[PDB]
RNA sequence: UCUCGGUCGGGCCUCCUCUUGGGGCGCCUAGGCGGUGUCUUCGGGUCGCGUGCAGCCUCCCGUCCUCGCCUGCCGACAGCGCUCUGGGGAAUUCAGGAGGGGAAAGCAGAUGUGCCCCGCGGCGAGACUGGCGCACCGCCGGACGAGCUG
């Protein structure tokens, strides 16, 4: 128990904002002593033996609050003096001490880098996002949020570096694996919309390297094939559909998830006359899924649910609609 | 002889855990059973009904020196219920059984045995008891454990190694507290086959205080075995604990 | 999820933690004459066996349990005390052994002994005198 | 109570809301907590049960109410605030009734004499 | 004050806040509790009296032997404190000097001595009786419980006339006279 | 107001101002009592054997006769110990001591963010170069360097 002199530190180093925020006709006097007890009991409750990151995300919730409320009455009596640089950089060494105390918080964490995040503060972001990569190695999450937010700024090279260093990691989960194929086919499209690249061989190969991953399953090329089919509008965009398709109908082919592939295939960028036909071709393929030696029940059910979202879009005809809703009622 | 089926009371010992039962013409020595009603190695155990489920197990002193010490009665043995305790030796794991009888649900005992067949023994007897974990391996080479044994209070070491004092050394040094309590025992035929026990150990004793050690108590479990010499020592400072 | 509490608020101790629980002894009259017994296992073997006088002026610990042994599996031909000999009670099986003749000996003689010059001898002076 | 102390600063009041569940293990856990020489004088009579925390029975409050006034008067004067604030309800109003009616079953039974003045 | 620790007790070799080197070991509070009174002022009446004895007998010493006024007062110092019976001999100034003691005053008081003659078991419960006023002295009762006996009078101090205690007695011993 | 000397006081320091012809509480016993077990003496009975004589024989119960055992009381004298605002006991109040766990318990130098520039420093693609090299297989050193970064 040291805490009254180390919260004796924090406070006293508060103290010349407040000094000059009573020499300013911001706050009253009742009010500055209602702040200071508020602040000395909050910083007790941090340097408590005892503490927890939902104790510390109060307190930062406190600060922060105070700064909009500072910032919106000072508007109000158009002043333009004062800073918040003193505010942030205390929320910033509370962000510190709860990192030091617990690290092991995914919560604290993603609070502390939406924080840096809201208050412009990138090369600090990048660091505090090392730390808390470092802390665990494990969180897919962690590694998607820097990844995007790299691809975000586009620095494309740091992106596929966290990136690689996760999937290298994050063996157990197909997760990182799907986030790093979608923001790749995402810089893709980034390139498409500015006009190698040319091939784009990069979701081929890391399907290649999906194909030995511990987690490698046929749900799992269903979903990759998944966020394929998400945003067909590209150039080899059929290549890589039709190799997706041709690999896991050599690995995995009579499974339902290969006959739904089959089926949901020549849908790539379809929305319009091409859309009726192609929606033909892939019934065709439906029924002889169906009538095909497969598991019924686990096709049905993929296509009970694919059908599900075709429903939810709008715009068809319908004699259209109700033969669907007929295929659907015979499963 | 000390017959089976006979009527004898039990009384707590000195040292925790062990409790001695006597009775009739016969004084023996004795401990908590973790496992109730089942024997380790034909060991002879007692049922007592309390106003069922708890039994005890006797010790053959002429089967495990350690037995044999307390009998000559040292000081303190520094294992009591709940202190971390790493043995060297463990072989086949009868004592060992009794010693992890001692440090009960709440402590634990890390073993080592070295040969395969006799760990075999071990890993039963680990399956059966959930308080010792055993470590087949080679002891000289603590590195080969340093993942899987943390820091232990209390070593007990009875390997028949002519380099144990250095063998001690280096498993004190990556695994025991300041603070640390040993037993080791000495076979001067092991050791030294020519020279007089009693010199041989002294010498082992100076190699100890070499490896940082402080003697404090020292003798001949003469009645239940010959040429051993049982040594009960500190690492690293002087008072037992801390 | 969260109810209310019970109410339960309202000398030396009774079992033993650092002994995983002996209780402390209840004190039947035939515990105690089995404690008796046991300080005098001394005289039980007729010199056939001294053991080392462990003998306090109170000869009851604090803390015990009647026991007995269960089996041992490596000697079962004779290690291993028959039906008709498993008694209840430790005196009950000194009483069942032998040289409970020897025990009678030895008492008379004791008797003998302290009956030397005490009373009935001087009673018998007294009375060859008077005659 | 944790907040404003409300067993230590409307000591009568909460009592006397609680007195209608007598038998029930809220009732006891607050007779714990209940800081003694605060209980009201009425109430005092309560003591022993907190010394020896089961819950006292109705006839045993119905003996004190019978014995003194201040009571009665005071669980009357109590849940008559409730009805005439309308929050009134089955259960503390049945309470009241078999209260009220057995302790002036008990008081007549006392206040008989025999000697005219006294009986009137 | 907590046991100082060790570089603090180093510092404060000479702080203690119970023995004052002018509480004299308390020698003041260890008798006045043994022997049971009850004003510490009259412990230290009692006490400048023994003084006042002493520097007669250093002084007396200081004379020369040979002196007639010395031979007699030698003589009626000793023979009169020894009536006082606070001595044990009459023949040695040397026993007046490094013998004659507030301690010996306390244990002629009347209390004590009732305690020796036997009166009641503890002095205490000796001090008990004679403030309820059992104990007579003469013919007159006692009240005050710092009467000190001298010796002539130890041989009379016994109990009063109408005695629930006598009565006891007298119970006991089986002659209960009710006359 | 710079020293100096002397002085029946004090401060300071010392050893007395306690170790009692005393009291309480214990140990220790000569032994009294209660519980209670023998041995002697006979008498009654009892399991059975025998010849069912005579006897023999197990067991019990009572008398006589003494002796002994019990963490059981009490226990005279004398001897010893402890301890004396007497000795117990319970609540309750304050003043310390000793030990067991539980507790990230963690203020070595506590500087808003972002930019650029300068200075310095690191990585760092790539490009040279000196001499050495009687196991001959390669060393070690200078000084350029895109790009990145502190």
């Amino acid at each position: 128990a040291w805490v009254a002199d180390k919260a004796r530190f924090y406070l006293e180093r508060a103290a010349p904002e407040l000094r000059e925020w009573e020499e300013k006709e911001i706050f009253t006097k009742d009010e500055i002593r209602n702040l200071v007890a508020k602040r000395s009991d909050f910083e007790h409750l941090v340097l408590a033996p005892g503490t927890k990151p939902t104790d510390f995300l109060n307190y930062v919730n406190w600060e922060r609050s105070l700064d909009r409320l500072r910032a919106k009455r000072c508007a109000r009596l158009n002043i333009r003096s004062v800073t918040s640089h003193a505010s942030q950089a205390r929320t910033f060494g509370i962000f510190e001490r709860a990192v030091l105390k617990h690290p092991g918080s995914i919560e604290l964490w993603l609070a502390y880098l939406e924080f840096a995040a809201q208050v412009k503060a990138t090369k600090r972001w990048r660091r505090i996002m090392t730390r808390a990569l470092r802390l665990h190695p494990m969180n897919a999450s962690l590694w998607t949020l820097a990844g995007r937010r790299a691809a975000q700024n586009g620095d494309m090279q740091r992106a596929r570096a966290h990136f690689l260093r996760g999937c290298r990691f994050c063996t157990r989960e197909p997760t990182l694996w799907l986030e790093y194929a979608r923001c790749e086919m995402d810089w893709l499209a980034r390139m498409e919309a500015k006009k190698p690249a040319l091939s784009g061989a990069i979701p081929i190969a890391v399907f290649d390297v999906a194909r030995k991953q511990p987690f490698w399953g046929p749900a799992a090329a269903e979903k990759f094939f998944d966020v394929f089919a998400k945003f067909g509008h590209l150039s080899c965009h059929e290549r890589i559909i039709s190799h997706v398709v041709t690999t896991m109908q050599e690995l995995f082919p009579n499974h339902p998830c290969t006959w739904s592939v089959h089926i949901r295939q020549p849908l790539v960028g379809v929305d319009t006359p091409a859309f009726p036909k192609a929606l033909r071709e892939s019934l065709a393929r439906l029924k002889a899924a169906l009538q095909s030696t497969t598991d019924r029940k686990a096709l049905a059910t993929k296509m009970v649910a694919w059908m599900d979202g075709i429903l939810a879009i709008e715009k068809l005809d319908a004699a259209i609609r109700t033969v669907l809703e007929h295929t659907k009622r015979s499963l | 002889g000390a017959k089976a089926g006979k009527k004898v009371i039990v009384e707590p010992h000195r040292h925790k855990g062990v409790f001695v039962a006597r009775g009739g013409k016969e004084d023996l020595l004795c401990t908590a059973n973790l496992v109730p009603g089942e024997s380790v190695y034909g060991e002879k155990r007692i049922s007592v009904e309390t106003p069922t489920k708890t039994e005890y197990r006797i010790w053959n002193p002429f089967r495990s020196k350690l037995a044999a010490g307390i009998l000559g009665g040292l000081e303190t043995i520094y294992m009591k219920p709940g202190s971390k305790v790493l043995y060297l030796g463990a072989a086949s794991g009868t004592s060992v059984s009794h010693v992890a009888d001692i440090v009960g649900p709440t402590g634990a005992v890390y073993a080592v045995e070295f040969s395969h067949r006799s760990g075999r023994d071990l890993i039963n007897m680990a399956t059966r008891r959930t308080n010792v974990i055993p470590i087949v391996e080679d002891a000289r080479k603590p590195m080969a454990y340093r993942m899987l044994v943390p820091m232990v209070d209390v070593i007990f070491a009875d390997v028949a190694q002519p380099d144990q004092a250095r063998i001690v050394g280096i498993n004190a040094r990556l695994f025991l507290k300041q603070g640390g309590g040993l037993l080791i025992s000495i076979k001067a035929s092991c050791i030294d086959s020519t020279a007089p026990p009693e010199q041989v150990f002294a010498s082992e004793v100076q190699k100890l205080r070499e490896d940082k050690f402080f003697p404090k108590e020292q003798l001949t479990l003469e009645p239940y075995e010959r040429d051993h010499a049982m040594v009960s020592c500190v690492y690293l400072q002087k008072e037992f604990e801390g | 999820e969260l109810s209310v509490r019970v109410p339960q608020l309202p000398g030396p101790p009774d079992t033993l933690s650092d002994w995983y629980n002996i209780p402390r002894t209840n004190l039947t009259p035939e515990l105690k004459r089995d404690l008796q017994l046991l300080r005098m296992r001394d005289v039980v073997a007729m010199g056939k066996q001294f053991f080392k006088k462990d003998n306090r002026k109170d000869f009851v610990p604090e803390y015990c349990q009647v026991g007995t042994i269960i089996a041992g599996a490596t000697d079962g031909v004779s290690g291993r005390l028959t039906r008709k000999e498993r008694k209840r009670t430790i005196v009950e099986e000194v009483l069942s052994s032998d040289s409970v003749s020897k025990y009678k000996r030895k008492y008379h003689e004791i008797q003998e002994h302290k009956k030397s010059g005490r009373k009935g001898y001087y009673k018998k002076l007294m009375a060859a005198r008077k005659r | 109570i944790r907040r404003f102390r409300i067993h230590e600063f409307n000591t009568g009041t909460l009592l006397a809301t609680f007195l209608p569940y007598h038998t029930i293990p809220a009732f006891v856990t607050l007779l714990s907590i209940l800081p003694v020489q605060r209980i009201p004088i009425e109430y005092r009579f309560l003591d022993p049960y907190i010394k020896s925390l089961t819950p006292p029975p109705r006839a045993a409050i119905v003996q004190q109410a019978t014995n003194r006034p201040d009571l009665l008067s005071a669980i009357s004067r109590y849940t008559l605030d409730s009805c005439r604030a309308k929050q009134e309800y089955p259960g503390l109003i049945s309470f009241w009734g078999g209260i009220m009616a057995e302790a002036v079953n008990g008081m007549i039974d006392k206040m008989r004499s025999g000697r005219r003045a006294i009986q009137l | 004050v907590r046991k100082l620790k060790y570089h603090e007790q180093k510092l404060l070799k000479k702080h203690d806040f119970i023995n004052y080197k002018s509480d004299n070991n308390h020698r003041d509070h260890d008798v006045i509790r043994r022997y049971m009174i009850q004003k510490p002022e009259d412990y230290h009446k009692y006490n400048r009296l023994c003084g006042s004895l002493r520097q007669f007998a250093h002084r007396l010493s200081l004379l020369p032997p040979d002196n007639e006024v010395r031979r007699k007062h030698e003589t009626l110092l000793l023979d009169k404190l020894y009536d006082m019976g606070i001595l044990s001999t009459k023949a040695k100034l040397s026993a007046v000097e490094h013998n004659v003691t507030v301690s010996a005053f306390a244990r002629r008081r009347l209390p004590v001595v009732m305690t020796r003659l036997r009166m009641a078991e503890t002095v205490q419960a000796a001090t008990k009786l004679i403030e309820q006023g059992h104990v007579r002295v003469g013919v007159e009762e006692v009240r005050d419980p710092a009467f000190l006996v001298t010796r002539n009078m130890e041989d009379f101090v016994t109990w009063t006339v109408g005695s629930k205690i006598k009565q006891n007695i007298m119970k006991y011993r089986d002659k209960l006279d009710d006359f």
